[PDB]
């Protein structure tokens, strides 16, 4: 029973880049060849992140809503319907070399 | 493109100039043909006639409404009042700079500023401009998003404001827009057309928002006066040096608008 | 490898639009929620004219 | 590789079971309705919802027996009671022992002139009688809630009774039984999900309802406000009953740049929280039951249209998005009319709402159903409390429906909405400004597609994101398309036949060739043929090496659908499942063991041949069958016909049989650009086979 | 209501001499996946829920979950502490 409590304002992204860069010191060339090879998944990527934040309405859910928008997204989308164009016999252009 | 140099070979009146002066100094000077004779002097120094267009302002505060330097050279004589700093590093911060601005609908969106170099520019017969700073979920805080009365005040009836709040922000807008207009503004870079002389006190002009530097470019001069004559004397005697100190605009292309050139 | 992690993140967005309509039906079918009362008796003042 | 899509529709369909679900809660009721006399259709129940204390209904048969609803409030000793029945004032002896719940009772005369009598008791918290006349019998519901039974009574002429009623009614066909009794049982579900949203009399008579891409961002005002339902309870009148939000409705009209827009809105409000002062047991004290406030978890939608182009060109849309405005509801102040003593006043409660989206939906009114937009707004608590005067709850925060208006006429919220609507343009001009086939289709279009291309394609993985992510649809129909082929996947025949290979396989755990397999399970061509068919599940199994026969209808579904311009959201699913079960009908499938190869194919053609020299050996059924149990099995892309063929009018290099024999699509592709024309036959003979 | 779960491995563990190693290599190569591991199961008696789901909700808090987080997380650390150095036994 109050007023509504006003979500804390979180960062400038300007600056949350300018440290996440900064993070790159603290890296360990074997010790990260080992993560990579390591296959993070649906459930590694994210079981030791935001310590154990209560309410994490699918922190994936939001990852991939955010990312199927993303620029990768985009290009993979361009890619796929470019071969299925090109599949059909499309009519290739004058300057389509 | 790249453009390729020496550095040991040796390489061995097509302009206009445009002076802003307020009212008070031809009411001084008070001959009806003090423009003809600048014009007479300043073709002594070798400015064909006709090459040289006076514009008269009444106050920096009526000037700094939308400013309008049409000529190739522009001096801007800018007379100190010690209660108008804040008003003369606006000018000068608007005139000396060059800003892409966008149209800013406040009654409909709210607003941020990216970086920096982005600012919000307003302009009018009055602008009264208040904010409500927003979190996440669109609530204000410390204002009520609805209750403008609330709002944080950032001017008061103001001819020209650069106002610059906090980055990353969504902000709720209060500005009067009957007799005001507020622009989405980023500085791209420095105007080399305009140069500012101030024809009064100390220099005073933080032409940049950062409190960590006010940076007295060449182009901002300073002279003491007690002679509107002798002011526009020393212009004309020494118009070779101010135009060194300029040069001409860099920007590629922006609005259409009416110039002054040969 | 740990490419696998933008290879799903790409490839299981199709449950965004689960969540979505989840969220959104949600929304229309939100129940009433119930104030309890406390062990205390409310009990106050007669009518008293 | 671009059979991954099967394999990651018929793995992924376990989400189908949450989206059923999340339908199953979306399963929509007619009304509510006016207070008026009406006859029931046959086949139809009818649930009511009174408002305040009386009959709530009367219907006769007018010929032998006459019917009738009483509610009463509780907390009622043996009292007589005066009603307006069938159009006669009657005084009735009825109590009321429960203490919480509303009595209902139905009334029954069996004459015109005789004596009424009492049956049929209810005591239910929600307040909803139900009524049906069907089957020669009348059922009404009877028993406490959520125990609530159905009776049955028998009124001759049961297909020609008229009642009169005096509530909001629904009407919910017999099928709906089970909802009916659930809805009766445990209270409305939320009055979004009604029909009319408001009563709107009872003409529901109305009806509800290449592409070119066109925008009609505007700016609108939404004037909205809310409706109350102040139920006072009986007795000496120190108590109420409920104070709830309505539905409630507002014409208006506005300038939106020249044109005079006049529009039509209604606003309805959920998930509120129900407060109650419950003052004591005295028959003169200040006792509640139920005051609703709407609070950080609750909702408002308003529902907006107007008559202009922009709305009546939203039957199919694109894009939809609103930025509105944000708007405060504060509340007024109402003062209970107290017999005696000082008078309570719920003063206080401030909200503010916020815009959450926006959705298409469908308003009504008496004459017509209008195409709306449902904007959904969350709410927000603010510094003005609400408290109730001459009692104990102070310092709450919420807008209660004491008086949400506030004497306010209209609540205002100003902004601007874009929606991107298709409209059918079949020419560069003459845009509207309003709003087996199939199969023969899909089948002509594989005459006009490269096969290197295809075989690109092919290699491309086609995952869930890539398979449906170029495909463009409306608003409704993009949100749900993974969703809708996995329904129809998970129960094609392909998925059966995976079930089954599974369930063999796991019973065996628990013989053509040496060792008993349910992989292995003319005497040769017929053996051959089953192994075959049974094999073709291998590829799913993921157990093959090289390019697969699915691969290559994965690509050409993918090019078929892309290039179609008549394939609906609806029809996407049923042409996937069918590709899936039937494309390239006869397959065969090839195993290598050192230096031997065993073909065999679906049809009953089987060889047997040198890795080298591609000469014909006398086949060797338990061999095969031993080789195939396990070893990996080779889509025969290129038959050994083919490959014979090939050898004879061509050098194949010793490279170049081992990577055909493999399937790979290096080799594949290298042969198809050289234009060998055994290979481009074969293909396109590969490619003409897929068929709906 | 872990009685049943206890009859059930009672259950289980007498199905262990009815296995044929074969059958069981062949059923261990083939991919058993979500539509796979319950599709084929008995009757699926009236109304059958979301099983994959109701699986997945104590699959992903088994022990085995938490070991793979654990690797996850050291692993992430590793890489992480350049500082450390030689800080791991
Ligand atoms: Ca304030
Ligand atoms: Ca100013
Ligand atoms: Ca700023």
């Amino acid at each position: 029973n109050s007023v509504t409590v006003r979500q804390d304002l979180e960062r400038q992204l300007g600056e949350l880049r300018e440290e996440f860069n900064a993070l790159s010191q603290e890296i360990a060339m074997s010790q990260l060849i080992d993560l990579a090879l390591l296959p993070l998944d649906m459930f590694s990527m994210f079981s030791g992140i935001k310590s154990t934040i209560d309410a994490a309405k699918s922190m994936a859910t939001n990852v991939m809503k955010k990312f199927k928008k993303s620029g990768l997204a985009n290009s993979v989308s361009t890619l796929t319907d470019s071969l299925s164009d090109a599949a059909s016999s499309i009519s290739r252009g004058s300057s389509i070399r | 493109l790249p453009i390729t140099g020496s550095m040991d070979i040796a390489y061995a009146l097509t302009s206009t100039l445009c002076l802003y002066y307020p009212t008070e100094a031809a009411t001084e000077i008070n001959d009806n043909s003090w423009k003809d004779t600048l014009s007479q002097l300043f073709l002594t120094k070798g400015w064909p006639t006709g090459s040289v267009y006076f514009k008269e302002y009444t106050n920096i505060a009526s000037f700094s409404v939308d400013p309008q330097l049409y000529c190739d050279y522009n001096v801007v004589l800018m007379k100190y009042d010690a209660t108008l700093q804040l008003d003369m590093s606006e000018l000068a911060d608007l005139i000396l700079n060059e800003w892409l601005c966008n149209p800013m609908d406040i009654t409909l969106y709210y607003y941020q500023q990216t970086d920096e170099a982005n600012k919000w520019i307003s302009m009018g017969s009055s602008c009264t401009i208040k904010v409500c700073p927003l979190n996440t979920q669109t609530l204000g805080i410390g204002c009520l998003t609805t209750d403008a009365t609330t709002f944080e005040e950032v001017a008061t009836a103001e001819k020209l404001v650069i106002t610059d709040v906090v980055d990353g922000v969504n902000h709720k807008l209060d500005v009067t827009t009957a007799t005001c207009t507020i622009r989405n503004c980023k500085k791209l870079g420095p105007r080399e057309n305009v140069a500012v002389i101030q024809v009064g006190g100390s220099d005073i002009l933080d032409i940049t928002a950062d409190p960590t530097t006010a940076p007295q470019t060449e182009r901002m001069m300073r002279i003491n006066w007690k002679k509107w004559w002798q002011v526009f004397y020393t212009v004309v005697d020494y118009v070779d040096q101010i135009i060194q100190v300029m040069s001409k605009r860099s920007r590629s292309l922006n609005s259409a608008a009416f110039y002054y050139r040969v | 490898m740990a490419s696998l992690i933008y290879r799903q993140l790409l490839t299981n967005s199709y449950t965004v639009d689960l969540s979505d309509e989840i969220q959104e039906i949600g929304s229309t079918k939100s129940q009433n929620v119930t104030i309890n009362p406390g062990p205390f008796a409310q009990t106050g003042y007669a009518p008293v004219n | 590789m671009a059979s991954l899509i099967y394999r990651q529709l018929l793995t992924n369909s376990y989400t189908v079971d949450l989206s059923d679900e999340i339908q199953e809660i979306g399963s929509l009721l007619d009304g509510p309705y006016q207070p008026t006399t009406f006859n029931p259709p046959v086949d139809y129940w009818m649930l009511l919802a009174p408002t305040t204390p009386g009959v709530i209904v009367e219907g006769t048969n007018n010929t032998d027996r006459w019917l009738a609803t009483i509610l009463i409030e509780p907390n009622v000793q043996s009292e007589n009671r005066t009603y307006t029945i069938f159009g006669i004032q009657e005084q009735l002896t009825v109590s009321n022992t429960s203490q919480d719940q509303w009595k209902f009772i139905d009334v029954v005369k069996t004459t015109a002139n005789g004596s009424i009598g009492q049956y049929g008791p209810l005591l239910s918290s929600p307040k909803l009688y139900a009524v049906m006349k069907h089957n020669e019998k009348l059922y009404t519901y009877e028993g406490q809630t959520p125990n609530a039974t159905t009776a049955h009574y028998s009124t001759t002429n049961y297909d020609s009774v008229n009642m009169t009623a005096f509530c909001d009614f629904y009407i919910i066909p017999r099928s709906e039984e089970s909802k009916c009794t659930e809805y009766i049982n445990n209270g409305l579900p939320p009055i979004q999900n009604t029909r009319n949203v408001v009563p709107l009399s009872l003409t529901a008579r109305d009806v509800i309802h290449l592409w070119k891409e066109m925008q009609y961002n505007r700016d609108i005002t939404i004037r909205f406000k809310f409706a109350n339902t102040i139920i006072k309870s009986g007795g000496l009148g120190y108590k109420w009953s409920e104070i709830s939000f309505k539905p409630a409705n507002y014409q208006y009209t506005y300038t939106r740049d020249g044109e005079e827009v006049t529009a039509h809105t209604t606003c309805s409000v959920n998930g509120m929280n129900d407060f109650s002062f419950n003052g004591g047991y005295l028959p003169t004290d200040f006792v509640v039951s139920k005051f609703e406030v709407i609070k950080e978890n609750s909702y408002v939608y308003i529902d907006y249209w107007d008559d202009s182009q922009a709305f009546r060109n939203v039957v199919y849309v694109r894009s939809l998005a609103a930025n509105l405005n944000s708007v405060m509801c504060t509340g007024g102040s109402y003062n209970f009319s107290l017999p005696v003593g000082q008078w309570p006043v719920l003063t206080g409660g401030a909200v503010s709402l916020h815009s959450a989206g926006v959705t298409l939906s469908t308003q009504f009114t008496d004459f017509v159903s209008l195409n709306s937009l449902r904007f959904r707004f969350r709410l927000a608590v603010e510094e003005p409390h609400f408290k109730l005067t001459r009692t104990r709850l102070d310092r709450l925060y919420g807008l209660p429906a004491a008086d949400p208006n506030n004497g306010k006429e209209y609540y205002e919220i100003a902004g601007r909405f874009s929606l991107i609507s298709l409209v059918p343009s079949n020419d560069d001009y003459q845009t509207p400004i309003a709003n087996g086939e199939l199969r023969e289709e899909f089948n002509a279009l594989s005459q006009e597609i490269a096969m290197s291309q295809l075989i690109d394609l092919a290699l491309l993985p086609l995952d869930m994101f890539s398979m449906f992510s170029g495909i463009k649809s409306t608003i409704d129909a993009a949100k749900s398309m993974a969703t809708n082929v996995m329904k129809k996947f998970k129960k094609s025949g392909l998925a059966n036949s995976v079930s089954t290979l599974t369930d063999s396989l796991s019973d065996a755990a628990s013989s053509i060739g040496s060792s008993a397999s349910a992989w292995t399970d003319s005497s040769v061509s017929t053996q051959t043929s089953t192994i075959s068919r049974r094999l073709r599940l291998k590829e799913m199994a993921t157990q093959t090496e090289g390019m697969n026969f699915d691969d290559i209808s994965a690509a050409v579904l993918k090019t078929k659908i892309d290039k179609s311009t008549q394939i609906s959201p609806n029809t996407i699913p049923d042409i996937v499942t069918e590709a899936s079960e039937k494309f390239i009908p006869n397959r065969a499938y090839r195993v290598i063991n050192n230096d031997d190869v065993f073909e065999a194919g679906i049809d009953g053609k089987f060889f047997a041949y040198k890795v080298d020299t591609f000469e014909e050996i006398p086949f060797d059924v338990q061999k095969f069958a031993d080789l195939v149990t396990d070893s990996p099995v080779i889509s025969a892309i290129i038959d050994f016909k083919t490959l014979k063929n090939l050898n004879d009018n061509y050098g194949i290099s010793r490279q170049q049989a081992f990577n055909l024999l493999r399937s790979d699509p290096r080799v594949l592709r290298e042969f198809i650009n050289q234009d060998n024309p055994i290979i481009r036959n074969r293909i396109e003979q590969l490619i003409m086979q897929c068929r709906l």
